[PDB]
């Protein structure tokens, strides 16, 4: 959890800004606002281009902003996504060229929302959580057999504790989900009875109006709750109990604050014991839960790029890319792609590949 | 509180096999530390003074203790890291640095002179389960 | 016979003609253990566990040495699935008692305040079923139950959550110092209009006096009655309490007067009383544990009591010299500076103190707290000035830790107001407005008391 | 113009807050931990070596010996501590 080495590389993957990522085992899928969603395959070999082994799709002239991808044991692999309209829209992945098959799964009365943020829960039946532009957080159950024969089956829905717009959303192994604001606040209810059980506001000052949770995220235990905010031009991480609901302390380093711009997402290993966090400053840096204290940093460039045809020094506007803000970070388990593994996607239009020493 | 100086039925139960046959000196070097003592080889590289010290990993192994290899040269440590991890399977295997740290909680702990007597002087809770240490390069 | 690093080389040996041997598994790892090598025999013992999964006693000893490194959810696993397996042996269930205990004052240590209430609760829980089921009685379950009512003091928001009915259920299933403290189970609860921190204060002095069996045991006996007396005393501050813990010590002593922590107690008892004799004993103390630098301290602050300024400086020079990573020669360097007249140093010294702390002292909050509201009152700052935004940030999460133990602290209070106020975060500044005014309704008939009530109606209103 | 320059707010500013705020040597010291100085015991009878039972005895063992007042391989480890540097 100390030594980083970059492993493959791919330059303008998209025609616009790559805002999420997401894997499996079998492959890592990342939309753009260009429309598209593309499948990057996980298993590849010795010094093979990752655009060799890549499928793409397009879903909606609008754009997509979130991804989540599923997969169980009959094998099934599913791919939500949200567009910037609005629309939920889910594809099953079959198999060796790629084959999308659009499902529809909502019915008319819920193709009238606008949603935001989406994430799946995996069975340890599977259960989908999604937040809404009116600040509402929507539960269902996904099942697969009635033979094929999908169904989405509501269980019911969350208000806001305040109305104010979601942002961000988690659900824990444990059963529990937790939901971020844009002023700050976060609430956690539990997944069996869709009552509240916590409730807490992590704001510096309420002085300017500059305060928006960004990112939640549950520890692989669950016993943890990570928290990624706003502090008027910085980012914070603040770190939570969720047994009792108590602040435990907060990441900061020389630059109280964990980032210099802004934290954009957030992740935990495979342990639980470290913690990673992109920045809009263009740096993953990584700390130790226990001891609440940084590990490593990572620099991002325009010229980490390997074929030097795909490097993209500036915009379309003349603006300087040398060191690119990174959009969204992922851990990926081991033998997903013998130790752990990270993907991230920056302003560049570059989706990069990094192993763990050891 | 002593110095001295110097196959089947001695040992029936190895920690380790090889596919050769062990010279007369490194079978003298196995006896006398399955016996329970210390062993100073002096031999010329390339002579195999490292069947020795994977005997000793693999003893200490098998007693559920650990071993610490130090050498006083810092560009040998990632060399017998990469080394010793190739040779040894089931067996865990870490490297200690003044910044890198891999594999901690390993079996064999790889990391030079200098970091050892560190840690010696700052009472380091990794020497309680420390059976075998190696000088090489004496 | 006890001489356990001797018979490792014999287990190892007869391990080597028979592998498959459970008996010298348990017995090897156990001589690890002895030794001081935790994690082999935690290797050892769960080698032992795969062999035969029955094995009770492998269980209890992985358990046991699991606990010796932190891991106390795998640990009260074990021994959870242990004591249900085989519910009529006592040192399983003494077992889980230590294991729960040791994790409550661990989780204690580093911050978690509300889960270590909980497993206090649960060990109390744990011994009350030993002592009344199991008719089971040692010194090491009384231990274990004095170490365990403490949180319950320290942690004095939650003191509330105290099981009652099983602690008297424990001590009722179940002469010369009962006459000077007066605690006895039969006229405990007796007495009305007192707090529960009163309440557990006297359950922690009968536990410590009811756990009876070279004259070393009956030494510690009295020692543990005399410490309990003066965390009693220095509570709740009543004179019965100091005369016990002084009666207790001189016990000790005379069973024994080769141990240092008796000379500190005693010298902790008397420091109000006369000062030599506290100083006799601090020296002595040092003298007889010269490694130990809470003596060192003690003197400091004994000197700082009598209004010896030099003294106190020269052995606090000397402490700092000999314990830089403690935090409390920092706090008395620091209130020595504020005491002469020195600003920007006693500030360095209050943030060095509170920074090193890390949490643990609420005498570092407070005065960190108190000095960052006092330098930026009337010193013409603006909004825009990101370090004071910080600073008072900082001294409110300061204030807000500090209150998670020592709620209805008028000052505190007070200090946390002006900066919440200050913060623009008014429903925090509403909830302790209301029980800063409920405090004050409570407390009144005189003149200060109306014009300090006039003042803080101000800011509640000004809170509105 | 209105909104910039004249509009009254009920938030007071860092100004009129300053115009109109206004701003024991037992507890600093640490009482020794209890002394404990009993263990378990147990015994072995049989020649495959089976534990029959325990007894509570004296050790003969200072009691609360850590890292900061102890050279001996026994005493007490710190977990919170870094355990390779």
């Amino acid at each position: 959890s100390k030594v980083f080495i970059a492993t493959a590389n791919a330059g303008k993957a998209h025609d616009a800004d790559i805002f999420s990522v997401s894997a499996c085992n079998s492959f890592t899928v990342s939309c753009s606002g260009d429309g598209y969603l593309k499948v990057w395959d996980n298993k590849l070999l010795d010094n093979e281009n990752p655009k060799d082994k890549s499928y793409s799709h397009f879903v909606h002239k609008s754009g997509l902003h979130h991804v989540d991808v599923l997969q169980a044991i009959f094998e099934l692999c599913l791919v939500a996504t949200t567009s910037f309209s609005g629309d939920l829209l889910f594809y099953r992945i079959t198999r060796k060229k790629v084959i999308f098959e659009k499902l529809d799964l909502l019915d008319s009365d819920m193709k009238k929302h606008s949603f935001w943020a989406l994430k799946w829960g995996a069975s340890n039946s599977h259960r989908l959580v999604a937040t809404d532009v009116k600040g509402t957080t929507y539960i269902w159950k996904f099942h697969p057999f009635a033979n094929w024969s999908p169904t989405l089956e509501l269980q019911g829905t969350v208000e806001s504790p305040m109305s104010q717009f979601a942002t961000s959303v988690d659900i824990s192994e444990r059963g529990l989900i937790a939901t971020g604001f844009n002023n700050g606040t976060v609430q956690i209810s539990e997944l069996s009875t869709l009552r509240p059980l916590y409730n807490f506001e992590s704001q510096h000052s309420m002085i300017n109006n500059s305060n928006s949770i960004r990112s939640v995220k549950f520890s692989p235990q669950g016993s943890l709750l990570a928290i990624a905010h706003d502090s008027n031009s910085f980012g914070c991480i603040t770190l939570y109990e969720t047994e009792f609901g108590e602040r435990i302390g907060s990441l900061s380093v020389p630059t109280e604050f964990a980032h210099s711009s802004w934290v954009m997402s957030l992740s935990f290993n495979d342990s639980g014991e470290t913690l990673c966090s992109a920045g809009w400053d263009g740096k993953l840096r990584f700390w130790d839960v226990k001891t609440k204290e940084r590990i490593t940093t990572l620099n991002m460039h325009c010229d980490d790029i390997e074929i030097e045809e795909d490097i993209l020094a500036v915009d379309e506007h003349g603006d300087s890319l040398a060191e690119p803000g990174v959009f969204d970070v992922k851990f990926l388990k081991k033998g997903w792609r013998l130790n752990e593994s990270l993907c991230c996607v920056c302003l560049d239009r570059s989706i990069r590949w990094f192993r763990e020493a050891g | 509180e002593w110095a001295h100086v110097v196959f089947d039925e001695l040992i029936p139960n190895p920690a380790r096999s090889w596919p050769f046959e062990l010279d007369t000196f490194q079978k003298e070097a196995v006896y006398h530390l399955e016996q329970g003592d210390s062993v100073f080889v002096a031999a010329h590289t390339s002579a195999g003074k490292t069947v020795v010290a994977e005997y000793a990993i693999a003893m200490a192994h098998r007693n559920m203790t650990k071993t610490i290899y130090t050498s006083p040269i810092k560009a040998l440590s990632n060399q017998k890291f990469r080394d010793f991890k190739e040779t040894f399977d089931d067996v865990n295997i870490g490297l200690i640095t003044g910044d890198v740290q891999i594999n901690p909680d390993a079996n064999c702990l790889i990391m030079t002179t200098e970091i050892l007597r560190s840690m010696l002087y700052r009472g380091a809770d990794l020497i309680r389960d420390v059976e075998f240490v190696i000088f090489d390069e004496v | 016979k006890q001489e356990e690093s001797d018979s490792i080389e014999w287990f190892q040996s007869a391990l080597r003609v028979d592998p498959n041997d459970v008996e010298s598994w348990v017995g090897l790892g156990q001589a690890y253990h002895a030794c001081g090598r935790i994690e082999a025999s935690i290797k050892v013992f769960d080698k032992a566990i795969q062999l035969r999964p029955s094995h009770t006693f492998a269980q209890y000893f992985k358990a046991i040495s699991l606990c010796d490194v932190g891991e106390y959810l795998e640990s009260l696993d074990i021994l959870e699935k242990v004591c249900q397996e085989a519910a009529t042996e006592e040192s399983f269930q003494i077992g889980l008692v230590e294991v729960l205990m040791r994790c409550s004052l661990d989780l204690y240590s580093q911050g978690f305040l509300l889960k270590s209430v909980s497993i206090a609760k649960d060990t109390i829980e744990r011994i009350k079923i030993i002592i009344s089921e199991l008719k089971c009685e040692n010194q090491q379950v009384w231990i274990y139950l004095s170490q365990v009512l403490r949180l319950f003091i320290w942690i004095e928001s939650k003191v509330d959550t105290l099981p009652v009915e099983s602690l008297v259920s424990i001590f009722e299933n179940s002469e010369e110092i009962d006459s000077v403290d007066n605690i006895k189970i039969d006229t405990l609860l007796d007495s009305t209009t007192d707090d529960n921190v009163s309440i557990a204060c006297k359950f922690l002095i009968l536990a410590s006096k009811y756990s009876v069996s070279a004259g070393t045991v009956r030494a510690s006996y009295w020692y543990n009655i005399g410490i309990s007396e003066l965390t009693a005393f220095i509570t709740l501050k009543e004179p019965q309490y100091r005369d016990a813990a002084i009666f207790a010590f001189k016990k000790s002593i005379q069973l024994q007067s080769n141990t240092s922590e008796t000379w500190i107690g005693l010298g902790i008892a008397t420091m109000d009383i006369n000062f030599r004799v506290s100083q006799h004993c601090f020296i002595k103390a040092t003298a007889l544990e010269p490694k130990a630098t809470n003596t060192w301290f003690n003197l400091a602050m004994l000197g700082l009591k009598k209004k010896d300024t030099e003294f106190a400086q020269q052995v606090l020079n000397k402490l700092q010299s000999l314990a830089p990573q403690d935090s409390s020669p920092w706090l008395g360097m620091a209130l020595i500076l504020e005491e002469q007249g020195d600003i920007i140093g006693s500030s360095k010294l209050f943030a060095h103190s509170f920074i090193l702390s890390n949490g643990r002292s609420k005498a570092a909050q407070f005065m960190y707290a108190k000095n960052v509201l006092e330098n930026h009152i009337n010193n013409g700052d603006d909004e825009r000035d990101i370090e004071t935004v910080e600073k008072l940030t900082t001294a409110s999460i300061a204030l807000e830790q500090f209150f998670k133990k020592s709620p209805d602290s008028q000052f505190a209070l007070q200090c946390a107001l002006l900066t919440l106020e200050r913060l623009h975060h008014y429903e925090n500044a509403n909830e302790l407005a209301n029980r800063l005014i409920g405090i004050l309704e409570k407390k009144f008939q005189d003149e200060r008391e109306l014009f300090n009530f006039a003042i803080i109606k101000g800011q509640f209103a000004r809170i509105h | 113009i209105k909104d910039r320059f004249l509009r009254p707010s009920n938030a007071l500013p860092w100004s009129l807050l300053d115009m109109v705020q206004d701003v024991d040597y037992k507890e600093l010291l640490k009482v020794p931990d209890p002394i404990n100085r009993t263990s378990y015991q147990f015994k072995r009878t049989g020649l495959e070596g089976k534990i029959s039972g325990y007894k509570e005895e004296v050790d003969l063992k200072v009691a609360n010996a850590n890292a900061s007042n102890s050279l001996s391989i026994t005493r007490s480890i710190n977990h919170n501590q870094n355990s390779v540097r």
